[PDB]
């Protein structure tokens, strides 16, 4: 009956799964009934969190798709805005506004989800903190933090990623100066194992991108500042820096390994994409640049594999332009490429984890579904491993 | 093996500080004396005085500690 | 931030009010003629209680979770929850 | 041919009952049995009674069209027709 | 009467033409097909009885405890005189009554020994015996004109030397065998009657004249003439009444320190042969045997506090009640619980549980604390499981490593 009263049960401990279900029963009212080759499916923006915000990084839900993060970096227009947004979004929904929000309090960077994981999101930030996100909790606020250990990442994290099955799943987010922190998926005060890649010369290499080989090996593929890309071990004799693959002319944007069998035999390969301009074919076992890609005009960023075709993968530019690649047909152009209005200079290429669909992370602001339906897996096993083979005794001069 | 070592720190440092817990539980075990113990009186009251119960109480605390 | 959810919620198009009633059938969320919408309110809170009485005498186990309704001049729809309600009303637009 | 549409709606996703009100209130065709056809459907008659009644002292030019109920076990369609209504029975999933 | 006729008008064409109208409506309600998003949805004690004498039970110690098969729900609590009451008789033995829910004494068994292990006597419920310190076990009767024993034991080579630290009876009334078992490594099976001359004094003794010192070793339920042997030193046995067994004939070794209770299987709900024999004693675990075993069949848990007795319910087969030195109950079944306790809680404060005995009613622990007051509890929702084999498997798989 009366204010005291009113804000007392609103800002009560009642209130917090009714709001919360308020606001996702009506919004799951918003699909209208009624009573009478590129998809570019659909965007996906907001301005009250999306505007001179561009993307951070991107990963689709593995377990329960259409969900995926929409990390960004938050500009300094309005500094009293939380520093670093990470959202998500949906597609069996349909809707306009995000699904969540979540203020930070640094730029948020390579954010996704936690595999075993239905409703944990961790994410890396520019203070080098890293933080995670509930759905069980009631904010918008970080449910954990990292400390700054002399050992842990003072440094903004890159590429934070979970890593093991349920019984072993670590959590490894990486620096830009080269420290790799194990984490455990439940508390989040102290680092598990927090050793350093080193190298001889520039001990503290400049990493940015890390990647797996699905089978989870203790191996990851690291994108240097410049070229360098040297994959590495966790631990053994191995434990920092073992392999060194070089011959890149920039900084490298984004690395990826191959995805899971689509016909082939799983094909040990990796992509790197850098300022060089040209995306580079690269496998587990060569300390050679196997096959470089076509110098599209402008830089390239981002890169992913299809998880369905062995053959087919996606990369952007500095116009917009996604120039998705199979690799079975051509050799030396782009299969389809699209554009999107006006030229954002993209920042992130997203392969659907459930496969044959795409989210393309736009930079400046939106994000925008793209799809396909006519590229699948024919058995075309050995006739893309033709092709790997004719890319090997082409490249012999 | 360094490669089951670098696995190998999942458990053992759960493992390794759990046995801690053990012994700092047998060291505050230890801390206080026997008579102070119930021990003592219920050794005492099956005819172990705190004499001849005390070399009970000092060999189990040495079982669980070895 | 339940009135960036009023905001939110209002920018939705059809929607006439966001006028939510309690368990109490007090007016803890109104945004239009509150005297007006306050009987409606009230009539909307017997007959959520209608519904629950429905649910819970026709069957032991079931829960009421959401209900639909389509007027003849708008689409009213009605969220019941455990311990609170919620009442809105939405035109074909 | 309602029966052809009847026959789709055999085997259609989610399908608990397929039975209609009749007589106002006193349903005949029923596929299932009297109370959950002819008693749980007057119930429901005397309730969108009652909401008719609701909508009607909102405005008594507003009557209304149709009704739907989504619940824990069922989801349940309710068209009111003229004299007679309308019941459909199905899951939510 | 609803109608003459139903199905005419149902049968009709125009009518059918609103059914029309109305199969429009489904048609246009059943094509969304749209369901909802999940978003992290996600969807045994009683306190019985307390004994606070003013002038019996003041603060004493509890010497053993006993549930008499014949008149149920009643208990002799064995109270050992504490500093409270020195003057006062030692080893007061009290009947009490489960029935009646009571704090006072029902009736007065007090002795001029320190009495160890006050038990019952079968079918002489008001004829309360005793063993006692001195090596003399005294018989006692309330309904005798002297609550002092009526049928006291001299101390001759008779009767035992050291302290008689477990009299327990023996049979019903027509073979009313009483056995006192002291720390001498001599047991003698006395009568519920004359308490003068040992019947049966055979000697637990080894093939030399050592002190085979027992603590309170206690009796297999059904008393088929053979006892298991706890010594103060593992000594983990079963000795037979009679024969060449009647001593330390037996052997069931490997286990340190003081067997402060060895009791066997309870009252056979779903299990195996019910004789397996578990060892509570000072080692911080109650070890499990057998009469095949002559090996710890299987180590039970304890951490803080010597385990001073063991029992096991009469309800559920496979579980028991052990303790320690603080107030721990780990009650659990060996079918369901690998050593995790299905029930566990340190009783008030933190007393010194010196025993431990199921109610003969069923599934009543008479928890005994340090103080002289049994505060007896109820295990409720642990009532007797059906195909409990899985207690016979656990045994067997234990009792092969």
């Amino acid at each position: 009956l009366t204010e005291e009263e009113k804000q007392q049960i609103l800002h009560s401990e009642e209130f917090l799964s009714f709001f919360d279900h308020s606001t996702r029963i009506v919004e799951r009212a918003l699909s209208e009934q009624i009573n009478i080759k590129l998809s570019l499916n659909r965007q996906f923006f907001d301005e009250r969190w999306s505007k001179h915000r561009v993307v951070s990084c991107l990963d689709w839900s593995s377990q329960y798709p259409e969900l995926l993060v929409a990390s960004y970096n938050n500009n300094e227009d309005a500094p009293h805005e939380p520093d670093g947004v990470a959202l998500v979004w949906n597609m069996k929904y349909k809707k306009t506004t995000p699904e969540y929000v979540f203020h930070c309090q640094s730029a948020v960077m390579s954010a996704t989800f936690a595999k075993f994981h239905p409703n944990l999101v961790v994410g890396g930030t520019y203070s080098g903190q890293i933080v995670l996100w509930d759905n069980r909790s009631n904010k918008r606020t970080p449910v954990q933090r990292t400390p700054l250990s002399a050992a842990a990442h003072t440094h903004p994290v890159y590429c934070v990623n979970v890593v093991g099955t349920q019984n072993a799943h670590n959590l490894i987010s990486i620096s830009t100066d080269g420290k790799i922190c194990s984490w455990s998926l439940d508390m989040l005060s102290h680092p598990q194992d927090s050793m350093e890649l080193v190298h001889k010369q520039s001990k503290a290499v400049a990493v940015t991108s890390m990647s797996f080989p699905v089978g989870d090996v203790n191996n990851f593929v690291v994108g240097s500042e410049e070229g360098s890309v040297y994959t590495a071990c966790r631990h053994g004799s191995k434990a920092g820096i073992s392999e060194m693959f070089e011959g890149h002319q920039g900084p490298i944007t984004g690395i990826h390994c191959h995805a899971a069998v689509g016909a082939v035999d799983f094909s040990h390969l990796f992509v790197t994409s850098s300022f060089d301009w040209t995306v580079k074919l690269w496998s587990t076992k060569n300390n050679k640049p196997l096959y470089s890609f076509e110098d599209n005009a402008g830089y390239v960023y981002d890169v992913m594999w299809s998880p369905t075709h062995p053959a087919l993968f996606a990369c952007v530019d500095g116009m917009g332009r996604l120039d998705l690649w199979n690799l079975n047909n051509d050799t030396e152009v782009p299969t389809a490429s699209i554009s999107v209005e006006g030229n954002p200079a993209l920042n992130r290429v997203r392969w659907t984890h459930s496969g044959r669909e795409i989210a393309v992370g736009d930079s400046e602001g939106q994000i925008v579904i793209y799809d396909v339906g006519e590229q699948i897996a024919v058995p075309r096993n050995d006739e893309w491993a033709r092709f790997g083979r004719t890319l090997a005794e082409i490249n012999a001069n | 093996r360094p490669h089951i070592r670098g696995a190998i720190r999942e458990y053992q440092t759960q493992l390794i500080q759990r046995v801690k817990d053990d012994i700092e539980s047998l060291h505050d075990k230890f801390k206080v004396q026997y008579p102070q113990s119930q021990a003592c009186k219920m050794s005492h009251v099956r005819d172990l005085p705190p004499v001849s119960g005390s070399i009970i109480w000092a060999k189990q605390i040495d079982r669980q500690l070895t | 931030e339940v009135e960036e959810t009023l905001k939110r919620l209002q920018s939705q198009k059809g929607v006439q009010g966001i006028i939510v009633v309690n368990t109490e059938g007090i007016p803890i969320k109104s945004t239009m003629d509150n005297p007006t919408t306050t009987q409606y309110a009230s009539l909307m809170h017997s007959f959520i209680l209608k519904a629950r009485s429905t649910v819970r005498d026709i069957d032991p186990q079931n829960d009421l979770t959401f209900l639909r309704i389509r007027s003849k001049k708008n689409e009213i729809m009605v969220a019941p929850d455990k311990d609170y309600f919620l009442i809105v009303i939405q035109n074909p637009t």
